[PDB]
RNA sequence: GAGGCAGUAACAAUAUAUGUAUAGAUAUAGACUAGGGUUUUCAAUUUAUUGAAGUGAAUCGGUGUUAUAUAAAA
RNA sequence: UUUAACCGUACCUAUACCGCAUCAGGUGUCUUUGUAUCAUAACAAAUAUUUUAAAUUAAAGUAAGUAAGGGAAUUCGGCAAAUUAGAUCUGUAACUUUGGGAUAAAGAUUGGCUCUAGCAUGCUAGAACUUUUACUAUGUAAGGAAUCUGACUGUUUAUU
RNA sequence: GAUUCCUACUGUCCCUACUUACAAUUUUGUGAAACCACGAGACAAGGGAACGGGCUUGUUAUUUAUCAGCGGGGAAAGAA
RNA sequence: GAUACAUUUAGGAGAAUACUACUCUUUUAAGCAGAACUGUAAGAAUGAAGGUGUAUGCCGACAUUUUGAGGUUACUGCUU
């Protein structure tokens, strides 16, 4: 559960607060294997990790 | 196995409650409410269309009345025991309904 | 504080006496009072008529008692209050006073009928829908 | 406070290293087998007085 | 070193049958200096313990001049 | 152009400073979006935190409201609370160190909608229609007549 | 700054009544201090260091061992 | 103290309640009706001191009719 590396490293790749990021629980598996800064933008891409 | 349809009126329940905890008063009451009626004693459910519904206007008011469907369903610990859940009905006017079994 | 009461007692004797007031519990009591008089006499389900009126009543109001319904039995009526709420037993025995003061007759011009729970302004329900025409 | 002086820093760093537990290769030893130190510091409970 | 008073005074106590979400609630927020000194980041075990990694200057501060016989990080 | 030496460059602004503490106290400078017909006050953005006992029922407390008739009779003493208040137009006394007193005191007007009239073009006068009548959510002077003492603006026993 | 009188105004008063929130009353968790010659039930009079909880003659309480209040007394506690 | 009887519980409601205790007990809660409180709902049509200019067309505070209407049950009784 990895959660809360995924969110605070999110919220400086887009200039943007904690609140606004959205997780999504279907693609969890995925989000717990993060440690780049490359592998977020690629999430960002398939939409697993939207602004709101 | 059937269905009941009831319909739960709120301002009547929570009459002369402290209006600071209104909307989380009115879960407690609500499952005390059920548990007079049916005679069983097993437990009773909550899902979360319901739950937001009751928290709509906020902690200090509470909206009239409520229409709702109840049935009984299996439980998630153990499968030979059972559990009660409870659900949200959308309906406009109030006059007239009465409670039927589906 | 301010609901209270200031001194209990002097330095000699060096107890609180139980003269004084205290606060404490206050009801469920039992009390005894005496010399009520007996008005009326009857049957709940018959009409009662008087002389000064017109037209003929139950004694029921209109929508019941409050908290109590309709009479169906026999009753009495007497003046004044009477100890307790509502429902409860109420014994009723003859007097011990000897030499009872002679007064003069009672005659009873009418008894009132309307609703007692908001401001009822017509007697019967005759009256309630002759005066809206439906 | 990200402005020091070069005296300030070197004695800073010194006394970072001397605030450790006993390492794990010594512990093992005869003579050190349940011994541990003593003069280990907080760094919110005492200040170590530098200016 | 250990009693009575005494588990007494005094303080802390948001909702959901399935949730890395849907809602509620309180508080304006962010940068330089004085002070603090590894609290930073990550991994493993449960505002803790141990171990690694991390601070890059010709043009950003000091080092220069003086305040009528030791003075400026505005 | 193997020319431009030496030192500091992580992180915290208050649950990472000082008050023996994860203390309602104290601490230099700057920046910060939208409605707001003088402003103020207030609300919303932005950003950061946060998980599960009972209740239509005590007494006496700490705060906030309302009161028929009388109006300071309570009390050392109107202590506490209440009344007045913004803006436009009339009107303004005794006294005087001739500057003041004075915003003295005392009256009247105030919404919404549809137009007309000026020129400086967004400000000001007037008219008609209509209503359970208009600064009042927030903010906003009680007034008058006398006596003793100090000329005035200013300062003082950090903690009676 | 100190003092007296008129007008308006009002729960200051005659004489108090009603509603709400937070503490209190009920539950779980963390969990102290002042004080203590002995205190094993309480009074009337007496003498006594001339105002007794205990001494001398009299009159008297008692719910299976409680809970919540109150400020008469312990010449109550603080400071040679 | 006398005369009868016994070794006598669970869950809800209030006329009873700080926690205990008390008075009663097998029917819970929707919807109608009786009886009341507020004072005329949304929508629709017809008007309106006027103003624009042509489209018999747009913009208008407010008024009348549908309407003693609409909404609610800290009082009694019916029905499934
Ligand atoms: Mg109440
Ligand atoms: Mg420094
Ligand atoms: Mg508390
Ligand atoms: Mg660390
Ligand atoms: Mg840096
Ligand atoms: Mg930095
Ligand atoms: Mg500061
Ligand atoms: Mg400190
Ligand atoms: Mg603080
Ligand atoms: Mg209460
Ligand atoms: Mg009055
Ligand atoms: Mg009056
Ligand atoms: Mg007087
Ligand atoms: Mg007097
Ligand atoms: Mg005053
Ligand atoms: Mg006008
Ligand atoms: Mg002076
Ligand atoms: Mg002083
Ligand atoms: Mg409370
Ligand atoms: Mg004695
Ligand atoms: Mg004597
Ligand atoms: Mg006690
Ligand atoms: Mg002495
Ligand atoms: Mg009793």
């Amino acid at each position: 559960n990895k959660s809360e590396k995924a969110r605070s490293m999110a919220a400086k790749v887009l200039n943007c607060g904690k609140n606004k990021i959205w997780l999504d629980p279907s693609g969890k598996e995925q989000i717990n294997q993060v440690s780049t800064r490359e592998q977020i933008r690629q999430l960002i891409d398939d939409n697993v990790i939207i602004k709101k | 196995n059937k269905m009941m349809e009831i319909t739960v009126n709120l301002g009547k329940l929570t009459k002369g409650c402290n209006w600071t905890k209104k909307a989380s008063i009115a879960i407690k009451k609500f499952r005390s409410h059920l548990k007079k009626m049916l005679k069983t004693d097993e437990k009773i459910t909550i899902q979360k269309d319901l739950n937001k519904y009751i928290f709509s206007k906020g902690l200090t008011k509470v909206p009239r009345r409520v229409r709702i469907k109840v049935e009984r369903i299996a439980d998630k610990d153990n499968a030979e025991l059972n559990v009660i859940k409870c659900s949200h009905v959308l309906v406009g006017n109030f006059k007239g309904l009465k409670t039927e079994i589906i | 504080g301010i609901r209270k009461v200031a001194c209990i007692g002097a330095w000699h004797p060096s107890r609180v006496m139980t003269t004084v007031a205290r606060a404490g519990g206050k009801g469920f009591h039992r009390r005894t009072e005496i010399n009520k008089k007996v008005y009326m006499i009857g049957h709940g389900n018959e009409k009662i008529k008087t002389e000064y009126d017109l037209t003929k009543k139950f004694i029921t109001p209109m929508g019941g008692f409050p908290h109590y319904g309709q009479i169906k039995n026999e009753f009495i009526m007497l003046k004044g209050a009477i100890v307790g709420p509502s429902k409860r037993v109420v014994t009723l025995r003859k007097s011990l006073l000897k030499n009872q003061k002679k007064n003069e007759d009672l005659v009873i011009k009418f008894v009132d009928t309307s609703s007692k729970i908001g401001n009822g302004r017509f007697q019967t329900t005759e009256e309630k829908r002759a005066f809206y025409g439906i | 406070g990200s402005r020091k002086t070069e005296i300030i820093k070197t004695r800073l760093v010194r006394a970072r290293r001397s605030n450790r537990a006993i390492p794990a290769w010594k512990s093992e030893l005869p003579e050190f087998k349940d011994k541990y130190n003593m003069k280990r510091r907080h760094w919110r409970a005492k200040k170590l007085k530098i200016y």
